[PDB]
């Protein structure tokens, strides 16, 4: 999972 | 006629409205952001779901600070008369109140400010929705185991997490929050009003997801969206 | 038994929970903030509004910042499990993201953290709303003519105004937006879902309240509240 | 314009419609029929019930067999286009299938037959409603301790009792059913789909009713409504 | 506990219920009765869609008018206290207030009466729920071109046909309200209050059947279903 | 009470 | 089509 | 009208  | 009743937006006028996706996936080497890899579901999910609910959907990708602008400008100046609503969907790196360009930041009131009651006086009186899937900060959830109307009503905010945290994005399956509104969207519009659409939205994303991180400072995470509501009528999809 | 749905929250539990109503009326001198005129026709209002929905309500005057943060501590250290719900009302001056105590401000996520669902065990997974009638700036509307769950969830905050934007109170009737929150509740809290009991709040402040003033700058302004969720399941006040 | 559902009729005419409502008090000597004390309370709770729901009532008082046919075959000639619906009460002495006019019976076949999707094309595909308060036979419920479309097709037929029983008439008050009717329509026609509506009444007539009388015979009994519907879709009084 | 109210029936008891179907294909040569072609279509279509309801359902094939009796006899004899309540289905031949044994008729009277207020007391308060798939006499719709409670409380009567006609059945799809009413449940009873799920069957056999007969007198031919209700609370079959 |  |  |  990625942050924005 | 017999009684009548003023309690849902009017959503039979000819046409639903435009529903603007702008996907920022590629930024500037020198704003030093990186590439939001699975966004591209995002918006394919966005064009189809608005699609079915009869929106007339424009998708715009990798917009600077200023073509944002200046399409909010230009779309803002345009005739809405017919149209029952207008939708806007910004998918994008960010922090509190702001979105960014592939070149640099937009505070989201100046985006938001084109459509005011008294600026965009065709949309005056009908719901203005803002979808945000962007970060609003750097906190991260543990979770925990288990006559006249105001310029600022009738626009509806639907963040992706609450004041001060990141949003999460998965590069293969898109963004946690837009997946689930997506889903709940074909599955409800044609039967539940938007804010328990919403609210659905916010149960799936805080009970189906937790992030997955070999660095432990980012893992096992949760996310709770915040829907943020200035509409002064109930909102349905369909009418009749 | 037969098919069950999990779409509302359990509001069946013995009690419906603590109404907390903190009432800040008179400012030390030194704080340079004036008398709320007619902030105690709205804290009578919403006692008697919440007594009706059988809420155990704890009215509290002119309480100090330590005060308030003392108050929310010790109550999030009760024990809620026989509780439905819980609901919080700040009436008082503010800024965006600060309610006043007496003698200087409060960070409302001071306040709101003590109930985070890994802070407060015996709340954890039931609405948690909290009512806020205080200023977020000093904006003012011209208005124009016509398995884990995230410690962020199950918050509802019922604010009076927008973002940025000063929030109106009237000396003899109270303040536009809790006069209005007790009459929608009074009138569909037996018949319609919390967001949509809102929804009606958002119209009735938006559409029949306007400043008069005998200074230019203050004079026909509007007003729209701004409801936050963060809520996962549909909020009724009634059961069975 | 967006998704459209047709679960409801059409509501929304120039004209709610026609309210004929027929009451038949003082019956012929020769038919050795009772006086319906108590009628004319009836007569006017329906007159101001169906005003407040605009319907363009129309209230005839004492007619024979023959008066009440020729009405009904004058009324079903007119033009019923700009209307949405049409309703018929008949208040009088009856059997089960029967109504009767001062001097006699009349079938309530030969009434209803008139309206038919084939016989009055301007009702074609909208509501016809016929309200009866009149006995069904002699039982008495002793209570326990607790493209084409058919011709029969969009009529509702409520029964003040079940099939086979008398049906009670206070004096002083009026009938049970009306009474119970007219409540349940002015506090709910604003708010709930017909079918709805209807069964608050049954469940009223059920339980807040049970006769009084020195005869043994016709002492301590109850009552249920029957409603029979025909319709094909929702019926919701208001409208937009 | 917070406001309560009682609209709705009980239906979160440890058991949904019994559902009976009769269904009767072929009878005794001497009564000179059809075999019902489709008939155990019908019958295979119920118990899937009732056991997906969560009743437990009891098939009965070709049973005399003896045993029908000795059936419902027996079954109104059993404790039914932990049961929401109770569905009887019944598949055959008929005439107005007539279902056929295998070998004569029986009233529906005398089956219902069984399960009368005072003669089920486990089931006094709850829904009792008869679903009639047979002719009702031999009329054909030609169509047109577009404390105590009552002894007889609680009762539906989900009839295929109106008074007076015939009922219609296709040998190889079952019949036309069978097959609608199925369809509508699968669709709707995790949505809908049952009254409007029995409407929307109504639309449903109204709209989409016509008979197809080389014989004039049964050509094109329409059938409108029957809602029979003396029941005093809405009626879903989920809970929660 | 009186019936019809 | 047949009828019952 | 007053402003908080």
């Amino acid at each position: 999972d990625e942050v924005d | 006629s017999g009684i009548s009743l003023d309690n849902s937006y009017k959503m039979d006028y000819p046409e639903m409205g435009l529903c603007i996706i702008i996907n920022n996936k590629n930024f500037h080497k020198s704003t030093g952001m990186t590439s939001r890899s699975g966004t591209d579901v995002d918006a394919a999910n966005l064009r189809e779901t608005f699609r079915n609910l009869k929106y007339e959907v424009r998708n715009k990708n990798d917009l600077t600070r200023e073509e944002i602008v200046e399409l909010m400008r230009d779309v803002s100046k345009e005739d809405h008369s017919k149209r029952s609503s207008f939708v806007c969907v910004l998918l994008s790196h960010g922090e509190e109140g702001i979105i960014f360009g592939t070149n640099g930041p937009v505070d989201l009131k100046k985006i938001t400010n084109f459509f005011r009651g008294d600026r965009c006086r065709s949309l005056t009186g009908k719901p203005k929705l803002f979808i945000i899937q962007a970060c609003r900060g750097t906190e991260l959830d543990c979770g925990i185991a288990t006559h006249k109307i105001p310029v600022e009503a009738d626009f509806l905010y639907a963040y992706s997490t609450a004041p001060g945290y990141y949003s999460w994005r998965n590069s293969k399956d898109g963004s946690w929050f837009i997946q689930s509104l997506c889903a709940m969207l074909k599955q409800y519009a044609d039967k539940l009003e938007f804010m328990h659409i919403l609210t659905r939205v916010n149960r799936k994303v805080a009970t189906e997801f937790e992030s997955f991180s070999f660095d432990a400072t980012f893992h096992a995470k949760k996310q709770i969206p915040c829907i943020v509501s200035m509409l002064t009528k109930e909102l349905y999809f369909y009418h009749h």
